[PDB]
DNA sequence: CCATTGAGAGCGGCGGAGCCAGCAGGGAGCTGGGCGGTTAAAACGCGGGGGACAGCGCGTACGTGCGTTTAAGCGGTGCTAGAGCTGTCTACGACCAATTGAGCGGCCTCGGCACCGGGATTCTGAT
DNA sequence: ATCAGAATCCCGGTGCCGAGGCCGCTCAATTGGTCGTAGACAGCTCTAGCACCGCTTAAACGCACGTACGCGCTGTCCCCCGCGTTTTAACCGCCCAGCTCCCTGCTGGCTCCGAGTGGGTTCTGCCGCTCTCAATGG
């Protein structure tokens, strides 16, 4: 019985991290998974074209950056570019 | 994991597979499975947010489509990101043109 | 009398034809899904109100023209910033293998919420 | 406004099925590790971008005038509205079909294969490791 992969149980954890004493329906699941999806392609798309066209083989997060910038409305990208910037670097202290 | 090293509740792991396998270039950083894993981690906050906001204003515990559609068409940043998507099951916001309305 | 030990001897091992049994593969029972009966959304009937649309007229803004005024476009010269091309070294990514739990499907119980029948309010139209 | 009068909302009771949770398996992630190359970075040159000027004039500005269009008013006529009845499309009960219960058909296994008779020749496990005897060394 094929084993399907979604973003479900993440979705739900950040749901907990802003909403604890709430919960989700399956139907509003599947549209915060294709949000999620849609969103990933749309950046990854971006990010690979910005390599393309700038006559280099990868995809860093500066091209992901510049991506979300992009991609995003003023404020929203503001914040996009602070928890990237941040994660990031958080990433990179720990090994 | 490496959602832990980033304080990232978004599989951190799972996101580098897709960006080499979804054919976006030749090779993948180190950092951007873990920059996009944010932003993505970031977005779905703040949607789950209003919508959870949404769900306590229309007095449930549990959101429904109609919660994310409301919590999305009323914010005036996120509505235009998602300007080309039909969310199923969101219905409209209420709005009534005035020279309809009676005198 | 004392005594290790070869030799004696004994036991533990090292073709062919024809019935029934078993199985596997393909129809139409009783629980699921498709048709009959009942019943709720649609097509129709009825008729009156207000909105569409056409006519008209007023008031004025926007098109036109001319004279006045401003700065675009031209090509011509001079200066260096920055792009694009170049050249070396190495860090970071892909790729391979081997070990480990994060994440998924499958599971059951339980409660958020769809359902409603009654009483609370918040308007609409008539007067 | 002031009236009743709808239709809508909010409320307390009940009820059921999908949330959200845990059970445990597995496969995607992580780890440790090698190899080489994409791209970082410092060096260098050479395009075109900016700057600045003045001769020329085409374009832009500003104002004057009136024409014909924006729109505000009216006035009529009918096209859609809301209230209601009947036909039809959607939801509950029955009958027929898919999931299911039965037979039909190939192949492997087992048994049998004439009476009697004479003679013949070959074939009853073989090695070896310990216990016992009484010969024979001191």
């Amino acid at each position: 019985k094929t084993r399907k992969e979604s973003y479900a149980i993440y979705v739900y954890k950040v749901l907990k991290q802003v909403h604890p004493d709430t919960g989700i329906s399956s139907k509003a699941m599947s549209i915060m998974n294709s949000f999620v999806n849609d969103v990933f392609e749309r950046i990854a798309g971006e990010a690979s074209r910005l390599a393309h066209y700038n006559k280099r083989s990868t995809i860093t997060s500066r091209e992901i950056q510049t991506a979300v910038r992009l991609l995003l409305p003023g404020e929203l990208a503001k914040h996009a570019v602070s928890e990237g910037t941040k994660a990031v670097t958080k990433y990179t202290s720990a090994k | 994991t490496r959602s832990s090293r980033a304080g990232l509740q978004f599989p951190v792991g799972r996101v580098h597979r897709l960006l080499r396998k979804g054919n976006y270039a030749e090779r993948v950083g180190a950092g951007a499975p873990v920059y996009l894993a944010a932003v993505l981690e970031y977005l779905t906050a703040e949607i789950l947010e209003l919508a959870g906001n949404a769900a306590r204003d229309n007095k449930k515990t549990r959101i429904i489509p109609r919660h994310l559609q409301l919590a999305v068409r009323n914010d005036e940043e996120l509505n235009k990101l998602l300007g080309r998507v039909t969310i199923a099951q969101g219905g409209v916001l209420p709005n009534i043109q005035s020279v309809l309305l009676p005198k």
